[PDB]
RNA sequence: AAACUUUCAACAACGGAUCUCUUGGUUCUCGCAUCGAUGAAGAACGCAGCGAAAUGCGAUACGUAAUGUGAAUUGCAGAAUUCCGUGAAUCAUCGAAUCUUUGAACGCACAUUGCGCCCCUUGGUAUUCCAGGGGGCAUGCCUGUUUGAGCGUCAUUU
RNA sequence: CUAUCUAGCGAAACCACAGCCAAGGGAACGGGCUUGGCAGAAUCAGCGGGGAAAGAAGACCCUGUUGAGCUUGACUCUAGU
RNA sequence: CGUGGAGGUCAGUGACGAAGCCUAGACCGUAAGGUCGGGUCGAACGGCCUCUAGUGCAGAUCUUGGUGGUAGUAGCAAAUAUUCAAAUGAGAACUUUGAAGACUGAAGUGGGGAAAGGUUCCACGUCAACAGCAGUUGGACGUGGGUUAGUCGAUCCUAAGAGAUGGGGAAGCUCCGUUUCAAAGGCCUGAUUUUAUGCAGGCCACCAUCGAAAGGGAAUCCGGUUAAGAUUCCGGAACCUGG
RNA sequence: GUCGAAUUUGGGUAUAGGGGCGAAAGACUAAUCGAACCAUCUAGUAGCUGGUUCCUGCCGAAGUUUCCCUCAGGAUAGCAG
RNA sequence: UUGACCUCAAAUCAGGUAGGAGUACCCGCUGAACUUAAGCAUAUCAAUAAGCGGAGGAAAAGAAACCAACCGGGAUUGCCUUAGUAACGGCGAGUGAAGCGGCAAAAGCUCAAAUUUGAAAUCUGGUACCUUCGGUGCCCGAGUUGUAAUUUGGAGAGGGCAACUUUGGGGCCGUUCCUUGUCUAUGUUCCUUGGAACAGGACGUCAUAGAGGGUGAGAAUCCCGUGUGGCGAGGAGUGCGGUUCUUUGUAAAGUGCCUUCGAAGAGUCGAGUUGUUUGGGAAUGCAGCUCUAAGUGGGUGGUAAAUUCCAUCUAAAGCUAAAUAUUGGCGAGAGACCGAUAGCGAACAAGUACAGUGAUGGAAAGAUGAAAAGAACUUUGAAAAGAGAGUGAAAAAGUACGUGAAAUUGUUGAAAGGGAAGGGCAUUUGAUCAGA
């Protein structure tokens, strides 16, 4: 159902583009949907995840857990949420890698650039 | 290697023929490209029909002298009898062939007639005027078909 | 030869500097297909041929 | 977090030279410290600051020479445009648009006319 | 590749060395040395009769024979038993051929085009698609042929006034101008009896 | 009768087949025209807090400048969270720069990190010696400039 | 000093399957087939009868419308002169 | 009959387990094969109608990889030769120290170098692999340290020879030739010091360059010093060249 | 055997493949020599040797004729499907 | 003695330019042999490989000294044909074009030879200024051994007569094209299984979007995208669409009639001979050498020659886009292709490691798991490790990591065993098992 000659339906090419996407492209690739309340409040559906966003896990074993993003590990194609961790047998704690498509953003970390992005995507009242 | 009753064959493949094998895989792509080039040339050029008016002319070689076909260009005599100069005819879309000569009054008359028809059926825009959009037709050959006498 | 050209000594200097095992923090990087120094040279095994 | 080129661009060449000397002294002190201290990464910032100061100094010097050679032909070759070698060797727009008197006369007399077939 | 398997200076060792006379990579010190080469039986060798691009790919068919097959396929579209035999769940459907109003040609939205097909009775075929979707078995699935599904109805029109775009996203549904009817669509897999929904204008233009 | 041998099964070995994977190849088609004395392609040696390589780069050395994006990089260490900002990043872009030693390779050489000459300048009294810094010195050919050569040759004083 | 036995270490050639004979017949000299003689685990050191033992697509010989080195008023040419 | 892939179809099977694999368990087919159960396993795959081929192996002294019997076998026997004790260590025929017995026997099994190697040198740590036994040892492994010159070499000279230029040959890559059929020159300075230079007094040329770490050649010795450098460092005492 | 001169030898240098070099053996020219090595032409050609991969069903040979620079090959007729 | 001129030099003189790489395609030179001929020498392979010189985005060719013989076509190139034909050929093996016809693309031209001669009207450079791919002034210089205007065979020029017709380049805003940015739909609703839902079932929504990819299993609807449109940014360019200050110029060009003319390329054409080549055959092209033209001439007209005609072009000078090629480069889209012994040699730090003095030769090598959660801790051991414990859906996934075949091997169990073993028919015995 693609119509333009400039888009490729080739699976090999798509997979290479995904796995070798640079950091800036991975920022867009790692988008998370806004929660119901945030979608109503901002007028937009999804946004690239950011390090200080608050999220709720809606898929996986950690479903229902909430926290603030700790790092957008773009190299690993994953985000790390504080207080969503794995306690190893030795007592140490390691972050659980989560994919932002499996979370909902419940509170955006806002600045001038983020507000401009919301308004450019068609957001109201920031 | 001369076996049972078969025709003698003359397959010429004793050179490195596989180094020169042209498979026209690009037949369809080249057709698309040709249509694209014709469309772009039509858009680029003035509302002008993509090809010049060609004369009617007798084919040589009695195998073909029974028929008439498009020639390269109108002779200088034909252009003069149609009332143009060669340079101006070339600028208004008439193919002019200085090499061809007129020894046949019927062909000469048919060429002068189609030159007059073309002059009556084209509108030349002013060099510095308005000349409202005149709905480019793409084929002078289709507009002025060659008819077998 | 102990009376060597500077070009030779430069090549030996480079060979000495690259005569080392793999750094251990490589093998901890995220994907890290690299297991060991596959280009390791030793004077008793393979000669540099200048 | 090191120097900023937009900040360096407001300073005179003497101030830039003095800052370059200070940064070089700082780098020397930092690499003296590196022998004792394990894994100090502050050297990288000073190295990049030295690179930035040198870049801005060269920008100022090259701009000064560009102003000196403004307008006149035969500017220095490193200030001339670097297209490809073939592109630099190609005829200018003036050349290759030169036409003979006879050609100009005949192309003015008989330009490609605009026309349409209308039937 | 025309040079595959021949990028070596391998030569036969000849007899007298207690090994097969196959050409062998020369030199030393790498493991490739002394290995068999150039042979279709050799690892790293050239395949037997390497495939050539000048193999015949397209097949010429007489225009009249092609038109005969297309006419036969069109006729088979009107035979209910053939349409049932070809999948095409037309069981609770009125007379075949199925002709619908020319208003179908002007539908712009997938929603209303689908609703029209369901109303005229193509709902079971549409649901046969969207339920036959399965991962393709074998290596074709990573050669841009990942998924397979059944064919739905072929909607045939005389003038495209939006129906083609309205239907192009419905899985399994194909559209065709009655002036150019495709055998590959009329008898998919060489099996006669495609379920065809004719618009009234297309049906009249068939003559 | 054991041991031993052989066959079969289970479990364990050896080995890496099979199956399923696939950022690779291969072939077809479409579009485009852009290397180099303004020093290319290629080579050598280097450069990171911790790298041997691959990749990147050139003593401004995994890079500087510029532009865009808008918060990372991440193996650890370190730094920052003002990060509502001329602003993170191994990001993208890339028009300004740097660009060691080379290489058609250009002062002469080159199995040498060998040996000159010129200009400006600095230090050692220093135009002459030694040293530091900066800039130069190839060949063929073209147009032009300047200085010349030849009873080749004109005029003129004679 | 080996060989030998032990501790440690530890290859290769070769291997259709294998391994007791006599005669018979058989591709006319069998380990197997036929008829007889016979025939009892598992083995060690030697040994050179046999395995028409191993090593190598016989180098002798012939064939090939396969060469090559060399020679000569072979056939056909050629540098030079 | 079977295999890879393709169009169609069974709205076929499947994480409640696809495919694969193992199974002296069952069934169908004369057979190629097909089907089922059990185990293992983890993400796909199949029946039928057709399409298509890089479609079926026992061999080819086949190719690549893997593995046997041989077989704990052949063997690890040249260079006279080892032994006692202690220490270290989990472990000592083999390491270290001591003792003893021997050998090379100055044309060395000694002390240095050239070519070559390139860090093997030295220290600390250290034994999985390597040292065809062993190993606590090592030319191994890991990490570091180490090579100091006016006088020693190179550098300079020319040797056999190599090789640009001027020229000539060659379609050309290039070949010849090395002073040749070339206008091939820097260094002295009268004078100049409108500038020690151009004009301008006047002196010398039958020619690039490369080519020797053993030929030629300016000049350094002693004592001491390091884990490892020494005609190089340190101390003292000299010498040559250029200015 | 020879061992003080047609001696031995290092390094530098020259000679390069139908070429060199040879106190001459067809010797030597990097384990390669009666023509080195490397790559390509080249998957060179082979009337010659070897191999040529599933099942079942039905039919089922020839080693003879003539011609061939033919005699280990082919054409031809015959036999076979 | 001075000043020229000509020719020849020099300068680290002013400013430039060439070389080398790449080389798929393109223009040339040079140039085999294997091979085929069932031997082989001509022939063939092949006007090919190798070698050498030289370009571009295409190259080359190209506006007839053409084809023809017709009622004539009309630059070149390419396709389909002509045609496996005419012809060549130990007339053997083999080889082998061209004209016409249909089509793709189309595009045409310019120098030399002319007295500007009432005016070198031409041009490089330097310098100053300017609105700088350049312009103007001045100054040198080049140049009459000829730089401009004018003409190019289709013509055309010089005189004479008569009018008519046409027109130059920059500004600004869009369009054309290039390179890019950004925005633009719909479920993470319920149940079951599962470690994970992206599976199944239920209910929906969007669809000009159900291409593709990602996410802990088959995801239109979770994310990126896709589809459709919108809004920008930086350039190239005059190709054109409007608007304005420029108005060139009594300049340039075209056309009718009369008249005088009408310059048109030389060691070249052509000829002989030699060699090579071609289908070109008493000689197709090319080249060497010898000979060497003409001007109502010259070339060609596919059988050598003499004679007479006819036809057709106009050589020995030159430029030119497209259709055409493209195993190289850059950017894209794909496949009934291969799926790690395959596919490039190379899916990976592959032209790498490594071998060779050298030219060169040249591998092997992908997969834990969703996530390292990469096994804390205890215990035995000098230690490697083991045994537990633990993580994990699984350790029958432990980095010697998916599955994990066979050969070959250990253990266990079963059985048999006088110089092999294995096999067929039949039954005994033991074990095992389906059907009813
Ligand atoms: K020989
Ligand atoms: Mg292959
Ligand atoms: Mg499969
Ligand atoms: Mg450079
Ligand atoms: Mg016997
Ligand atoms: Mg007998
Ligand atoms: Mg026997
Ligand atoms: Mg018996
Ligand atoms: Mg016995
Ligand atoms: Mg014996
Ligand atoms: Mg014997
Ligand atoms: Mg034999
Ligand atoms: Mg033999
Ligand atoms: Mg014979
Ligand atoms: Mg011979
Ligand atoms: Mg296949
Ligand atoms: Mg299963
Ligand atoms: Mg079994
Ligand atoms: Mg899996
Ligand atoms: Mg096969
Ligand atoms: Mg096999
Ligand atoms: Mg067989
Ligand atoms: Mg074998
Ligand atoms: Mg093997
Ligand atoms: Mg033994
Ligand atoms: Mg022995
Ligand atoms: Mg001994
Ligand atoms: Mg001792
Ligand atoms: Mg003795
Ligand atoms: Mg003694
Ligand atoms: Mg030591
Ligand atoms: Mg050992
Ligand atoms: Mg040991
Ligand atoms: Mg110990
Ligand atoms: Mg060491
Ligand atoms: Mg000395
Ligand atoms: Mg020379
Ligand atoms: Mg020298
Ligand atoms: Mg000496
Ligand atoms: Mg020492
Ligand atoms: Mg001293
Ligand atoms: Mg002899
Ligand atoms: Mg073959
Ligand atoms: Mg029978
Ligand atoms: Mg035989
Ligand atoms: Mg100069
Ligand atoms: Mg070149
Ligand atoms: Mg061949
Ligand atoms: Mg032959
Ligand atoms: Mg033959
Ligand atoms: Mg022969
Ligand atoms: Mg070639
Ligand atoms: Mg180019
Ligand atoms: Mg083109
Ligand atoms: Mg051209
Ligand atoms: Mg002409
Ligand atoms: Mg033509
Ligand atoms: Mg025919
Ligand atoms: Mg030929
Ligand atoms: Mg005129
Ligand atoms: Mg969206
Ligand atoms: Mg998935
Ligand atoms: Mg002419
Ligand atoms: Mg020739
Ligand atoms: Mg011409
Ligand atoms: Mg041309
Ligand atoms: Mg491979
Ligand atoms: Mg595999
Ligand atoms: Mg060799
Ligand atoms: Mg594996
Ligand atoms: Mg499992
Ligand atoms: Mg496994
Ligand atoms: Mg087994």
């Amino acid at each position: 159902a693609k119509q333009s000659l400039d888009v490729s339906s080739d699976r090999r090419k798509a997979r290479k583009a995904y796995f070798t996407a640079p950091s800036s492209q991975r920022r867009v690739l790692l988008s998370a949907p806004l929660s119901k309340e945030l979608r109503a409040q901002y007028g937009i559906k999804a946004l690239p995840i950011r390090r200080d966003d608050e999220v709720l896990v809606v898929r996986g074993s950690k479903k229902g857990q909430e926290g603030k993003i700790s790092s957008v590990y773009r190299l690993k194609f994953a985000v790390q949420v504080d207080k969503v961790t794995k306690e190893k047998v030795n007592g140490a704690s390691v972050p659980i890698n989560l994919h932002p498509s499996k979370l909902v953003i419940t509170k955006l970390h806002l600045d001038k650039d983020r507000k401009a992005l919301i308004q450019r995507k068609g957001g109201k009242l920031e | 290697a001369i076996s049972k009753n078969l025709p003698i064959l003359k397959n010429h493949f004793r050179k490195h023929w596989q180094e020169r094998v042209k498979v026209h895989f690009d037949q369809a792509g080249k057709k698309v490209s040709r249509r694209n080039a014709r469309a772009t040339r039509a858009a680029k050029i003035a509302p002008r029909p993509l090809d010049l008016l060609r004369p009617v002319v007798r084919a040589p070689t009695v195998k073909y002298n029974r028929k008439v076909r498009a020639g390269r260009g109108f002779t200088l005599a034909e252009v003069k009898a149609a009332g143009l100069t060669a340079a101006y005819a070339r600028t208004i879309g008439i193919a002019v062939d200085h090499r061809r000569q007129n020894r046949n009054q019927e062909i000469f008359d048919a060429n002068v007639q189609r030159l007059k028809e073309y002059q009556s059926k084209i509108i030349v825009f002013p060099r510095n005027g308005k000349a409202p959009e005149a709905e480019q037709v793409l084929s002078a050959a289709a507009t002025f078909p060659i008819a077998q006498p | 030869a102990a009376q060597k050209s500077f070009r030779i000594k430069q090549k030996m200097a480079k060979a000495k500097k690259q005569n080392r095992p793999l750094p251990q923090w490589i093998r901890l990087r995220t994907n890290n297909t690299i297991r060991y120094n596959a280009k390791r040279r030793n004077w008793r095994r393979t000669k540099m041929n200048i | 977090a090191g120097v900023k080129a937009y900040e360096l661009r407001t300073k005179s060449k003497e101030q830039l030279a003095s800052q370059l000397v200070d940064l070089k002294k700082e780098l020397a002190e930092l690499k003296v410290q590196k022998l004792s201290r394990p894994s100090l990464p502050k050297i990288k910032t000073v190295r990049k600051s030295i690179a930035c100061v040198l870049t801005v100094i060269n920008e100022q010097q090259r701009e000064a020479v560009r102003q000196l050679y403004k307008g006149k032909k035969y500017q220095p070759k490193d200030l001339r445009a670097k297209k490809t070698r073939a592109l630099r060797r190609a005829l200018t727009k003036f050349e290759a648009s030169q036409v003979t008197e006879k050609q100009r006369k005949k192309q003015i007399a008989f330009p490609q006319r605009k026309y349409a077939i209308k039937a | 590749s025309e040079k595959a398997g021949h990028q070596t200076s391998a030569e036969s060792w000849g007899t007298g060395r207690a090994v097969a006379r196959i050409p062998r990579v020369g030199g030393g010190g790498t493991g490739r040395s002394g290995q068999g080469a150039f042979g279709n039986m050799c690892r790293g060798g050239r395949m037997f009769a390497p495939t050539k691009t000048w193999r015949k790919w397209n097949v010429k068919v007489n225009h009249n024979e092609k038109r005969y097959a297309t006419a036969s396929a069109i006729a088979a579209t009107a035979v209910a038993s053939l349409v049932l035999a070809r999948g095409h769940r037309v069981e609770k459907i009125p007379e075949i051929p199925l002709v619908v109003s020319t208003d179908l040609e002007s539908i712009q939205k997938t929603k209303e085009a689908v609703a029209a097909l369901k109303a005229v009775g193509a709902h079971s075929d549409l649901l046969k698609v969207l339920k036959s979707k399965k991962l393709r078995a074998g290596k074709g699935k990573y050669r841009n042929r990942r998924w397979t599904q059944r064919r739905g109805p072929l909607v045939v029109y005389a003038e495209d006034n939006g129906i083609v775009k309205a239907l192009r996203n419905v899985p399994g549904v194909e559209t065709a101008n009655v002036a150019s009817l495709n055998l590959l669509q009329l008898a998919p897999g060489a099996h006669l009896g495609r379920f065809v929904i004719w618009t009234e204008a297309a049906f009249t233009k068939l003559d």
